[PDB]
């Protein structure tokens, strides 16, 4: 609660794994827009 | 990919036979008019100059590129083909 600029706060990436950021992006599919649509499926179609 | 050389009328003969040479295997002619070629500003004085040297010709019209519509931006399409997989 006090000021504590004694010590660090960014303890959280020592825990960090291979796939922290991907899982990250796989539970933040959740909660997004659908994506907009160029129309075909891809610039070979 | 220069066009220089596309800018003026040839006057070419039609080619005849070239044989081997027995001595030398050289390219041999009776042909004198195998090399000549003329060049000219236009059609019209190719043919002016075919018809008063009585030579039977056959011109044909030239042939320039035709205008094209370039657009660097098109490779970089959001909905159309025209966009490149590699640049």
């Amino acid at each position: 609660e006090p000021f504590d600029n004694s010590t660090y706060r960014n303890l959280q990436h020592h825990e960090y794994s291979t796939y922290t950021f991907l899982d990250l992006n796989v539970e933040l599919s959740k909660f997004r827009m659908p994506q907009p649509s160029s129309g075909r499926q891809s610039p070979r179609h | 990919s220069g066009v220089n050389n596309t800018k003026k009328w040839k006057m070419e003969f039609d080619t005849r036979e070239r044989w081997e040479n027995p001595l030398m295997g050289w390219s041999s002619t009776a042909d004198p008019l195998s090399n000549l070629v003329l060049t000219f500003s236009t059609k019209e004085d190719a043919v002016a100059f075919a018809e008063k040297n009585g030579w039977s010709f056959d011109v044909e019209e030239r042939k320039v590129p035709k205008p094209k519509s370039k657009s660097y931006g098109a490779n970089f399409s959001w909905n159309k083909r025209t966009r490149v997989s590699t640049k």
